[PDB]
């Protein structure tokens, strides 16, 4: 999930965009 | 875990901005 | 639209807190 | 939507819960 | 009132920052 | 009130110190 | 401590949201 | 303290109501 | 003006995110 | 400035990017 | 890096408030 | 920079002022 993906290692805007609808 | 909770608070804000009119799915 | 944008930012933070582990869809 | 529902008159926590998964 | 709600949110943040270890009351 | 004082014209940080303990 | 500072910031927000018209004290 | 209680394991909103007036 | 002040607070956060390692210039 | 540009009318990500270094 | 990112978010909000009309450069 | 200066030990408001324009 987003916490696993983005809270230990940093997420780019593209990676954040994954969670958009 | 509190560090994850604080992280998630920023993540929601980032999604809000990034996703714009598409909106987003927050699943913790 | 700016006022709506500002309000939404606060709404998604509120949803983050109220919804907790269940998460939420934000679909504007 | 939530914006039109909640951005003029304040939504209670209970009303906001309606948008949870 | 959503405007007061949004203003307050920022006020509490500001108070948290300026008040330091003293702390504050928010009792609108 | 802090709302009357500070939501209708900008309060400085200096002014806001008035509301500290 | 920056960790406590950051945690507190989120706590005050949460208190502002949950406490409503009652308000709150943050007096760490 | 609220810091001892809530910065080291997550406090629910219900728990945080304890710190309201 | 308070509406501008609240807007600016969100603008800073958006710049923070958008600009990444470039950073930004906030001039009000 | 950014307030004039982005607080009466809404700014896209591209428009926000203008203010990046 | 995530902790640094979270901290920076709060720093730029603080700078927004402390610096006021003068503004600031955030250059990480 | 400000991050390395201020993200472990808390920076006072005065220290943060050093980064204003
Ligand atoms: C923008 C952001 C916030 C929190 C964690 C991340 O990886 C990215
Ligand atoms: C908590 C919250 C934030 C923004 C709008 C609302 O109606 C309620
Ligand atoms: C810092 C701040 C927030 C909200 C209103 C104000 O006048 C000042
Ligand atoms: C809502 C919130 C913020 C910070 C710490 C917590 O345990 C809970
Ligand atoms: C992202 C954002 C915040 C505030 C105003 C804007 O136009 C855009
Ligand atoms: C006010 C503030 C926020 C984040 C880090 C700091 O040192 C100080
Ligand atoms: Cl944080
Ligand atoms: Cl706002
Ligand atoms: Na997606
Ligand atoms: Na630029
Ligand atoms: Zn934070
Ligand atoms: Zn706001």
């Amino acid at each position: 999930g987003i916490v696993e993906q983005c809270c230990t290692s940093i997420c780019s805007l593209y990676q954040l965009e994954n969670y958009c609808n | 875990x509190v560090n994850q909770h604080l992280c998630g608070s920023h993540l929601v804000e980032a999604l809000y901005l990034v996703c714009g009119e598409r909106g987003f799915f927050y699943t913790p």
